[PDB]
């Protein structure tokens, strides 16, 4: 794989495909792309910051099940009295199987950072008046084994969120594919936005695919790493119409189902992008990316 | 446009189902429809 | 009400289970200072990793993780059988049923310390130079031991400083930084003790593995009074490991010897909860000095 | 009576394990060379020799502490 040349400097295996340790120097590109990211951030926007599981029964709620059943981490545990937690250790002692003692916990790897975040703003009672903001992050999981660089289970995404009528997340969606194409054109990228669909399981899956893609329902910013026939969606601009709106029961500004979208940063993408792009050696940066980016 | 018309996911989805059901036929692409 | 309680409407929000909030920016620009103050006091030489919230099963059931906590490990779990029984799952969910009873066990789980992963990397890259190695790892990490008490998450960021090497590398190397940590804590005005201390080793035979580690002395803590004087919460532990990981990982010092390790952990969201619960929740009114030391201005 | 000679004759036990080193009633266990998988072992040699099972609350580093305050213990 054209990407396989920059492990050596940006990550050390952790003995499973798609996990990686990240070094300093991998890392440091990580936080100076969330600071400019951060710098872009829209006025009265909430930040929220979740960590990497969530509320499973949120999750379920939200229809991740009917779309991407897959894909999800789920977290599970030994829930059993001592003695039963004793045989499951005994197990393994002996070279047993001591998993067949776990039970799922009420919580999933969460597989996006902004499914928490509905249940948050329903609390709150209707919107007001041009909807709500959020940023989010969030380590997220993805149940997918690769030994791609571009292609992790376990990698940060940062996302800012609108919730109001379909105007707002409208306006919303046009602002940000426009900023999106700017910053990756002051980082150096190559890229292109074009019309894109969530890999939806199942043969009714594909179709929901075909539907999405015909609604234009998502965006991505894509940047050719590997091949330009082949190119890695490093940004999504998605609209969810009112589906988590109604989900929810989250009501805008003139009584009906809020509707939601948000634009999404990969973060492990977006760096492995500016690595490939520009190389290991910060100091050899074009000196406009290098200013960007407080280098 | 089979979109314009008015037609969205469930819709479309659906739509599969009828296909498959009025005929005898069960690849899927946005081209097609 | 736990004394802490007050602090949750500034600094966490409800994700509708025990031990796991959402942030605020308030207490995320805490946090954030805390991670900065302490890479300020990292020594030279020391290789800087970050890991992911998840690790290695395999690693982790090596690193003898189950004969110690196997009551405190979340393990990933998916569905991994064919579409067919994958539809099938959704759909008994759909008809009021439990589609996990088609779950199994992933290759991961979610890393209970920072340190775990660190000892397989050091392994690989041979025997160990003169003077050991120093890293400074941090993680998510994850402990099922669900608590609404807001010093007791189920997860939680975890930053520690590791030392690889011989058994006076690692003493010298935790002397030290016993007096620095101690230091940090008076600079950000916290209230706190150092004491002995034990981890929670599961089962009847755990209370005695608990009460051998205490007695050699190889764990401290240091411990703020937040809720009492009597049930302090440990900030920051001290470790010792003996040679358990060396011998574990085939790790060889400069002699030829099984390397030892120990390292000192701070734990992010139980500092940053202590300061908001010493100094309050308005930063403006924090004292100069702490506000100074965190770079606040 | 007999009890603390039975117990500095299972803690050389353990001993003979690894090496030898010098047992009286007021040395500490963790100073003689006991670690947590000889400490562990020598619950059990205890419980084993005089068929018993010793209570949660009296797994302490105090009972533990020498072959005197196991003597007192059992
Ligand atoms: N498996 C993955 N590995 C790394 N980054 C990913 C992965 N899946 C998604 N991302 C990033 O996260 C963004 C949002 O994901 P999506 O919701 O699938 O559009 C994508 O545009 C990618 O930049
Ligand atoms: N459940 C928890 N919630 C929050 N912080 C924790 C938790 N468990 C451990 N920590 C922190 O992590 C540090 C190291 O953990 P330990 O390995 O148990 O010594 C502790 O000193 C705490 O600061
Ligand atoms: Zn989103
Ligand atoms: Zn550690």
């Amino acid at each position: 794989d054209p990407l396989d040349h920059l492990a050596d400097k940006l990550f050390h295996s952790m003995g499973s495909d798609g996990v990686y340790a990240r070094t300093a120097l991998y890392e440091s590109i990580v936080e100076r792309l969330a600071a400019l990211i951060t710098s872009h951030r829209e006025a009265g926007t909430e930040a929220l910051r979740f960590p990497p599981v969530m509320s499973r029964a949120q999750l379920e709620k939200s229809g991740y099940l009917k779309s991407f059943p897959n894909l999800l981490g789920c977290v599970c545990g030994l829930h059993g009295t001592e003695r039963e937690i004793n045989a499951a250790v005994s197990r393994f002692d002996a070279g047993g199987d001591w998993t067949t003692s776990l039970s799922p916990a009420d919580l999933v790897l969460s597989p996006a950072a902004c499914y928490p975040v509905y249940p948050i703003a329903a609390s709150r009672g209707p919107l007001p008046k041009g909807g709500l903001r959020f940023d989010v992050a969030a380590d997220c999981f993805r149940r997918e084994p690769s030994k791609h660089l571009d292609r992790l289970q376990s990698f940060r995404m940062r996302e800012y969120v609108c919730i109001g009528t379909p105007d707002d997340v409208s306006d919303f969606r046009e602002r940000w594919m426009v900023r999106a194409q700017a910053i990756a054109r002051d980082l150096g990228l190559t890229f292109r936005v074009d019309y894109a669909s969530d890999p939806f399981f199942g043969r009714v899956g594909q179709m929901k695919a075909v539907s999405q893609k015909q609604q234009q329902l998502k965006f991505e910013l894509l940047i050719p790493l590997r091949s330009e026939e082949q190119p890695t969606a490093c940004m999504s601009f998605n609209y969810h119409r009112e589906h988590f709106g109604t989900t929810w029961g989250i009501q805008d500004a003139n009584g009906e189902p809020a509707h939601t979208g948000c634009v999404a940063f990969g973060m492990d993408r977006l760096a492995v992008a500016m690595f490939h792009t520009h190389g290991t050696d910060l100091s050899a940066w074009p000196a406009k990316v290098r200013d960007i980016l407080g280098l | 446009k089979l979109v314009d018309v008015g037609l969205t996911s469930m819709d479309m989805v659906n739509l599969m189902l009828g296909v498959e059901a009025e005929f005898d036929f069960t690849e899927i692409t946005p081209e097609n429809f």
